[PDB]
């Protein structure tokens, strides 16, 4: 019937303040397919963000990959903002250099 | 070792917001190589991997055509599905289908596939014998006798055993360099304090393909299944994947723990520990 | 290449 999505925020390569990289937010295990995702930088959302084509696992739940280039710095804060039909309100997840 | 070509279709109905949308994507193991979206300005089958690009006009044509029909096919399905379940024309319903052919480390057909699911629930599915069907509810059985009556099962097979495999083999040759190459994970264990008595040990595995992997933790040789915290395998973005396990240990005993890793890129399984 | 699936 309905399944709320799981959320993962990380980077393509290990965090290196100063060097550039890629920011990832991976939604998975949700059904129906309809869903909205945002990548944030200190509360404000990035403009150019790309994503993967729609597909699913063998339990039929959908999955997508949202990515954006960025240069991780000492103080800069980043998170993911996801909203589904299974959500009374939008859910925000902070990125952790160690997860 | 062995490979597989696979297809995924997804159709959503949107009352008032236009005809139902259809998106089709094709893979070969964990790599994507095609895409089709009835919601694109000027829809056509588009490449998603470098190697597929070498195919000629015909290929792209014939496929786009098949995909346009399939768009009309699934739209009648959303419609039909309403009468099978006594549902109204006002709601939105998703249709999901999967079908492909696994080949063996030698070339011949290992096994075929085809399942269907309405709103996430399993509807009907052709059995591994490629000749009969398994229905999940009375509705599905209506679908079954149609397919049995039209010898639809046979059609599917002739494909799965012919065209499907003949191509998986071709697709694989033009993509040797990557499709047939395993990239064993780069592993290492990390330490994260928590309490003057406890501590976290996180075992990583990064940049690996294919995505099928296995990370386990052990305390004195015994498994810590119910105490380990595993994260879903997530895509890196460069085509590889990532994964990590974690277990919370008492301050001191950290050396009584050993991570274990298996992936086809590894000759023999691995065994890591914390290197302070 | 790709199959022409039959209606439900």
């Amino acid at each position: 019937i309905q399944r709320t999505p799981k959320i993962q925020v990380y980077s393509r390569h290990p965090a290196e303040n100063g060097k550039s990289n890629f920011l990832n937010c991976y939604v998975s295990g949700f059904h129906p397919s309809d869903i909205e995702v945002d990548l944030l930088k200190n509360g404000e959302r990035i403009e150019k963000v790309e994503h993967s084509d729609l597909s699913f696992s063998k339990d039929w739940s959908f999955y997508l990959l949202y990515y954006t280039e960025f240069t991780p710095t000492e103080k800069d804060e980043y998170a993911c903002r996801v909203n589904h039909v299974t959500l009374s309100q939008p859910k925000i997840v902070k990125w952790d250099r160690d997860m | 070792g062995s490979h597989s070509m696979r297809y995924f279709y997804t159709a959503m109905s949107r009352p008032g917001r236009g005809e139902p949308r259809f998106i089709a994507v094709g893979y070969v193991d964990d790599t994507q190589f095609v895409r089709f979206d009835s919601d694109a300005a000027s829809p056509r089958t588009e490449p998603r991997p470098p190697w597929i690009e070498q195919e000629g006009p015909e290929y792209w044509d014939r496929n786009t055509q098949i995909f346009k029909t399939n768009t009309q096919t699934y739209r009648e399905n959303l419609r039909i599905a309403l009468r099978y379940y006594n549902q109204s024309e006002a709601g939105s319903h998703t249709w999901q289908t999967m079908y492909g052919c696994d080949v063996g480390p030698d070339g011949r057909l290992l096994r075929g596939h085809n399942q269907y699911a309405y709103d996430g629930k399993d509807y009907i599915a052709l059995n591994e014998d490629l000749s009969s069907w398994t229905a999940a509810d009375t509705a599905a059985q209506i679908t079954q006798r149609k397919w049995e009556a039209a010898r639809e099962a046979e059609q599917l097979r002739a494909y799965l055993e012919g065209l499907c495999v003949e191509w998986l083999r071709r697709h694989l040759e033009n993509g040797k360099e990557t499709l047939q190459r395993a990239d064993p994970p780069k592993t290492h264990v990390t330490h994260h304090p928590v309490s003057d008595h406890e501590a976290t040990l996180r075992c990583w595995a990064l940049g690996f393909y294919p995505a099928e992997i296995t990370l386990t933790w052990q305390r004195d040789g015994e498994d810590q299944t119910q105490d380990t915290e595993l994260v879903e395998t997530r895509p890196a973005g460069d085509r590889t994947f990532q994964k990590w396990a974690a277990v919370v240990v008492p301050s001191g005993e950290e050396q009584r723990y050993t991570c274990h890793v298996q992936h086809e890129g590894l000759p023999k399984p691995l065994t890591l520990r914390w290197e302070p | 290449t790709a199959f022409t699936i039959p209606s439900i």
